[PDB]
RNA sequence: AAACUCCAUAUAUAUAAUUUUAAUUAUAUAUAAUUUUAUAUUAUUUAUUAAUAUAAAGAAAGGAAUUAAGACAAAUCAUAAU
């Protein structure tokens, strides 16, 4: 049995949705519903199987290789990514609603900014946000996820997953929509990925990868359709990063100690 | 003077008080040139090869 | 305030309580740190821990009841805890493995590496049977002298000369050294073979990393074979007088 | 600060190479050129002062010093021996591992929490109290599966609920009643301050025995029972040393006279998980007047043990579940005794 | 005893009143390490000799009465009384090695036999003792 | 004196009752107290006889003694012991066993 | 003088066998902070050998260890 | 039983004014091995192992004494003794 986690200050979120991001109705659409739906579908998928004893992150890792076990992987990836998104947009993790310490504010960590400077071409954080929205609009037509990931090389990239593709596994990123035409370089990258996975000698055909994420923004129409109608997805993401819970984010950065 | 002052910060064995850059507070060794021994001169290596 | 007498070990009623509690402590460490993966490719941080011999463990562990399987399991678990990359280990593991390291190191001295003498000659003494031979080997041309006499005069058999020359042939340096043999004792073969052994010993000083080639050639091993004593109740040793059934 | 350590890490190795190189350099070549320079290379500057100071430095640090000396806390930083990688260099294997842990503690949990799922380790570490044991919990544990009908021992007719799929099914209401009786017999003995021995020799049981013994401050024998351990104690266990403890189970750190050590310590309660194989242990207890608790299957003789617990004995889960309940009851008794002697 | 003496060496040589140094110890041939007092500190006649003395205790002994002692039909009888152990345990565990007296008697064994004459003839009492 | 550690100086043994030795030994192995065995228990043998087994060496004779111990107040025990050295030892083992088997 | 000529030569050959002309190379004080350290530890090794050799020479203990 | 033991072996120290010479020796003490390590091919209770080979570290390979309990009414009263 998979149950939806309890979120802090749940009364505040139930009364009104995340401020500056989603309305009560919208938040109830993403969390408190379509999340219970996700959990129920996953439980019905894995009930009575060894996978039901594992957590969504571990099941998606185990399932990546198996072709026809993709439903469970898809379900688990959605659940994991969704909670990542909710946590990184949560107004305040600390249960200080009774204390009414609204003075709490979240700002990027100096290490995090330093990492942005190292990554890309040393551009400013606002420029990163703008180009991040740019790519989100141009190479994600339907639903998907927006990721700011960190690789083993200590360099942040932006992963434009076009589906429930976990950044953790680059074989399952689902970053290029093949239904539409594809450029030569992208197809070359795909063939290189074909070769890289083929090199692995493990009986399960798996490949090492770390690429754990830092920023999650839900691009599924379960989030903006109501609050931002249609075509306004760009405004939705823009406001999302404007009021992003920074304490969890800069914690996601490996402190190195 | 500064070497003496560095030694003043310690009141223990010469090796421990020395604080070599490569750590190794204890450098116990048996015999002379146990590992290095004597370098085989060129003709010995050539003859062996 | 009340007091009562109880055993030390939770395994006091087991067959070998001491070994069991030591293994229990090691298992607790091994399972509390199931992470911290093992070392990478070996030959860099392995084969450096001597651990403890069976006997040295018994006096502190199983003692009389110490079992071969118990020792193998102990060393197996010690190795598993040793095989953690040192930059993640902590003081608990090292502190517990300090006891099983033991001060296995023994001081060594009196090596006295052989070196060429003031005249650049290597002096060695071989033996065989009842023979001895002191040989001076100095670089030069293939000249040899036994007891001041020529090789052909002293050694009629050509096999003795071949044996003498073998060391200088294993290493292809037959015409680069001058031999001055001074054998004494025994018969010709014992003298010749003692000369060969002494020559092999003397050649090492000239090129120490040629020892193995000679050792594999068998010229650096001393032939322990010698006449065995005539047994009291029988004829020449290992032979008996005729035995009559009736 | 890092500038000193950034210069090839351990710098000054060139001088070590040079002194090694001159180690093989014959002295006869350079000594002549420098022996005669002393009379002419004094030059200017205070030569007497520097030579005298160097001599004093030598005396006090190389000739007159304590080379061998004499006779011979706070975990501030976990992984104190880690070598952090350079800013430009990527992560190392060890930093990758620590980064894995950082993600693992909280992020992997993101998603849906798990409920209503059986985790085997919880049967040892989080056993339930006997009062809240349900018949369903026993049935999930599998204590109701007896040995085949072809193996049945008729002396256990009253304990069996019937036969299903070729095996006898043990009644679980009876198992629960006996288990609670046994559980608070263990608690009473633990509160009294006696010695509890947990015996089990089947493969894979050691973890449960060790955990139960440490919770109840008792003893366990996962190895094979040694005949004569109780009847021939002086010969078997006379060589291993004991201690004196107070009402708080704290050692008194007092030496023991040879007579005290040579005496015999008799368990006040024996718990056996496989009474079919440890028959000699049961016979030693019955002869040595020690109450016993055992898990009785449809193959065992209930009259050998003072306090039977009808149930399955061939499954690790069942024995662990039963033994966990017993251990918790003993632990509660120990806590009650400790509270009473701390405050009456 | 060995550890105590060894520690005395180290303590004496490490300090030696912190006066004697290299080029003064005469490290070439001389072995004069220091005053005799510290060589055998706390190593005197009241502790050392008794605890290193060997062959103190009788652990095993046997007596054999062979002869015509019993007035049986006329035959002979042998009666043996073997008590204890007849091997020295401090020779195979430590580094001291047993020496065979007259090349045929273990040092730990003291044995002898004496004869006499009774009404029936001659008998012999053989006693062998082991002294650990 | 050269008494090694862990041993006691011998004392009166001829007049020391074997009952005391049995009582001390039993208390050492079992939990019984010595005073009751020495004072309130009565020794009286029942069956003393020589028992013979023959081996390759020859006939080997053993002494078999059966004794009873009681307090004349409700408890009684039976014990049998064998020994080849002497019959006093056989009675000792029987006394040991009978006190064990009360 | 306490020799010190060997001191001058070792400073002269400090950069030899690697490169004839090199500057301070971010050293402490023209390579003297840890040079005396190496000389001291070498001398300590000599004294360590002296310790062991004298211990062996004077070693005499009763057998039975 | 094995081990300690002795002859023999390798090495270290000591003694010998190298005319008792041979120092290539003699004999006192000590160390050494009932060898170790690694790899593979085997059958196996699965390296929590045995034999097959290889490799490399070694000078390293023998003989003597000791022949239990009982039995042979074995031999001995001419070794000697009663
Ligand atoms: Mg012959
Ligand atoms: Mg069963
Ligand atoms: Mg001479
Ligand atoms: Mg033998
Ligand atoms: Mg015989
Ligand atoms: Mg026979
Ligand atoms: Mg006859
Ligand atoms: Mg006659
Ligand atoms: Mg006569």
């Amino acid at each position: 049995i998979h149950v939806v986690p309890k979120l802090p200050n749940s009364k505040a979120l139930l009364q009104n949705g995340v401020p500056n991001i989603l309305s009560s109705s919208g938040f109830k659409t993403v969390w408190f519903d379509y999340q219970r739906y996700l959990c129920d579908k996953l439980t019905l998928a894995t009930a009575g199987q060894s996978l039901e004893s594992y957590y969504p992150f571990h099941i998606l890792l185990k399932t990546a290789g198996n072709p026809l076990q993709s439903n469970i992987f898809n379900l688990a990836s959605s659940i994991h990514n969704n909670h990542l998104f909710v946590e990184n947009i949560l107004p305040s993790a600390v249960e200080h609603g009774t204390n009414s310490n609204a003075v709490v504010k979240t700002e990027p960590s100096r290490l995090f900014l330093s990492k942005i400077k190292d990554s890309f071409n040393g551009s400013d954080w606002e420029v990163v946000k703008e180009e991040m929205i740019y790519r989100a609009e141009n190479e994600v037509l339907g639903q998907g996820w927006l990721f700011l990931v960190e690789n083993n090389e200590k360099k942040l990239f932006i992963l434009t997953s076009n589906n429930n593709g976990t950044p953790y596994y680059f074989p399952r990123n689902q970053s290029f929509d093949l239904n539409s035409a594809i450029s030569i370089d992208e197809f070359a990258t795909l063939k290189q990925m074909k070769e890289l996975i083929g090199k692995s000698t493990k009986l399960n055909g798996k490949v090492q990868d770390w690429t754990m994420p830092i920023i999650c923004v839900n691009l599924w129409d379960h989030a903006y359709l109501h609050d931002y109608g249609v075509g306004n997805r760009s405004k939705y993401v823009k406001n999302v990063l404007d009021n992003l819970n920074w304490s969890v984010v800069n914690n996601r950065i490996f402190s190195g100690i | 003077n500064e070497l003496r002052e560095e030694f003043s910060a310690k009141e223990y064995l010469p090796e421990t008080s020395l604080a070599p850059p490569g750590q190794s507070k204890v450098d116990l060794l048996q015999g002379s040139q146990a590992g290095s021994k004597i370098k085989p001169t060129a003709e010995q290596l050539a003859q062996w090869e | 305030l009340p007091r009562r007498i109880v055993p030390k070990l939770a395994t006091f009623y087991s067959a070998n309580p001491n070994h069991e509690d030591r293994i229990n402590r090691l298992e607790r460490l091994l399972r509390k740190y199931i992470k911290l993966p093992s070392q990478n490719n070996n030959e860099a941080q392995q084969t450096k821990a001597p651990w403890i011999s069976f006997d040295e463990y018994a006096l502190i562990g199983g003692g009389t009841k110490l079992k071969p399987t118990q020792y193998t399991q102990l060393l197996y678990m010690l190795n598993k805890l040793h095989n953690i990359d040192p930059q993640l280990t902590n003081d608990e593991i090292t502190s517990e493995l300090s006891q099983y390291y033991k001060k296995s190191s023994m001081l060594s001295n009196n090596i006295k590496i052989k070196t060429l003498d003031e005249f650049g000659r290597s002096i060695a003494v071989g033996k065989r049977k009842s023979s001895t031979a002191k040989v001076f080997v100095v670089r030069g041309t293939g000249e040899i002298l036994v007891n001041g006499r020529q090789l052909n005069d002293y050694f009629l058999k050509m096999k003795d000369r071949e044996s003498i020359m073998y060391p200088l042939q294993v290493i292809e340096s037959v015409g680069k050294y001058n031999i001055f043999a001074t054998t004494s004792g025994g018969g010709p073969t014992g003298q010749a073979e003692s000369i060969m052994h002494a020559i092999a010993k003397a050649l090492v000083v000239f090129n120490p990393l040629l020892k193995s080639r000679l050792h594999k050639a068998g010229v650096l091993t001393r032939d322990y074979r010698h006449v065995e004593r005539k047994k009291p109740g029988k004829k020449k040793a290992r032979k008996m007088p005729t035995w009559v059934k009736r | 600060d890092e500038v000193m350590l950034l210069q090839q890490k351990l710098l000054y190795d060139e001088i070590r190479s040079e002194l090694k190189s001159l180690s093989q350099v014959p002295e006869d070549e350079i000594l002549p050129e420098l022996k005669k320079s002393l009379e002419q290379d004094k030059l200017s500057d205070k030569e007497q002062q520097l030579e005298a100071e160097l001599s004093d430095f030598f005396r006090n640090y190389a000739l007159l010093n304590k080379l061998f000396d004499s006779k011979t806390a706070t975990p501030t930083k976990p992984y104190p021996n880690l070598i952090p990688s350079a800013n430009d260099k990527p992560y190392s294997s060890q930093e990758l591992f620590l980064r894995q842990l950082n993600h693992s503690m909280r992020t992997a949990k993101l998603g849906a929490t798990i409920s209503k799922v059986y985790y085997p380790h919880k049967d040892i570490f989080y056993p339930p109290l006997p009062e809240n044991i349900t018949v369903e919990s026993l049935m999930s544990a599998g204590v109701h599966l007896g040995q085949s009908t072809s193996l049945w021992r008729s002396s256990t007719q009253s304990y069996i609920y019937g036969e299903y799929k070729g095996i006898h099914i043990i009644d679980l209401n009876q198992t629960l009643s006996y288990l609670k009786r046994a559980a608070k017999v263990v608690e009473g003995v633990s509160e009294s301050g006696g010695i509890i021995l947990f015996l089990g020799t089947r493969q894979g049981q050691k973890r449960g025995l060790e955990e139960a013994a440490k919770k109840t401050h008792g003893y366990y024998v996962s190895t094979r029972w040694i005949p004569g351990t109780l009847t021939n104690s002086t010969e078997i266990s006379g060589i291993w040393e004991k201690q004196e403890i107070d009402s708080n189970d704290n050692p008194t750190e007092r030496a023991l006279s040879p007579n005290e050590t040579s005496k015999q310590v008799k368990p006040d309660l024996l718990v056996v998980l496989n009474p079919t194989e440890n028959r000699n242990a049961l016979l030693e207890a019955i002869k040595s007047r020690v109450p016993t608790i055992a898990i009785i299957d449809t193959d065992s003789e209930p009259s050998l043990v003072t306090y039977p617990i009808p149930g399955n004995d061939d499954s690790l889960r069942s024995v662990n579940f039963l033994l966990g309940v017993l251990a918790r009851a003993g632990q509660r008794g120990l806590q009650n005794r400790l509270a009473r002697n701390n405050e009456k | 005893i060995n550890n105590n003496k060894y520690n005395n060496m180290i303590n004496l040589l490490n300090n030696n009143n912190n006066i004697n140094n290299n080029n003064n110890y005469n490290n070439n041939n001389n072995n004069y390490i220091g005053n005799i007092n510290n060589i055998y500190n706390n190593m005197t006649i009241d502790n050392i000799p008794m605890d290193i003395l060997m062959y103190k205790y009788l652990v095993g002994w046997s007596i054999k009465f062979k002869g015509r002692l019993s007035n049986n039909n006329g035959r002979t009888s042998t009666t043996n009384l073997l008590n204890g152990t007849f091997n020295n345990k401090k020779y195979l565990w430590s580094n001291i090695n047993n020496n065979y007296k007259l090349n045929y008697i273990p040092s730990n064994h003291n044995l002898y036999n004496n004869s006499n004459i009774n009404k029936n003839g001659k008998y012999n009492i053989k006693v062998k003792l082991n002294f650990i | 004196n050269i008494l090694p550690p862990g041993v006691s100086l011998p004392n009166d043994g001829g007049r020391k009752s074997k009952s005391a030795d049995v009582a001390a030994g039993l208390h050492k192995q079992t939990g019984v107290d010595p005073d009751y065995i020495t004072r309130k228990l009565t020794m009286k043998p029942l069956v003393m006889k020589r028992v013979s087994n023959q081996t390759g060496k020859g006939k080997i004779a053993s002494f078999y003694a059966l004794v009873v111990v009681g307090d004349k107040n409700g408890m009684v025990g039976l014990g049998e012991g064998k020994s080849r050295e002497e019959m006093s030892k056989a009675i000792f083992k029987a006394h040991w066993d009978a006190v064990r088997n009360l | 003088l306490k020799l010190l000529n060997m001191i001058l030569s070792m400073m002269n050959k400090t950069n030899n066998n690697n490169n004839i002309i090199i500057n301070n190379t971010l050293d402490s004080l023209m390579n003297k902070k840890l040079l005396l350290k190496n000389m001291l530890l070498d001398m300590n090794n000599k004294k360590m050998n002296n310790m062991k050799r004298m211990l062996n020479n004077n070693n005499m203990n009763p057998a039975g260890a």
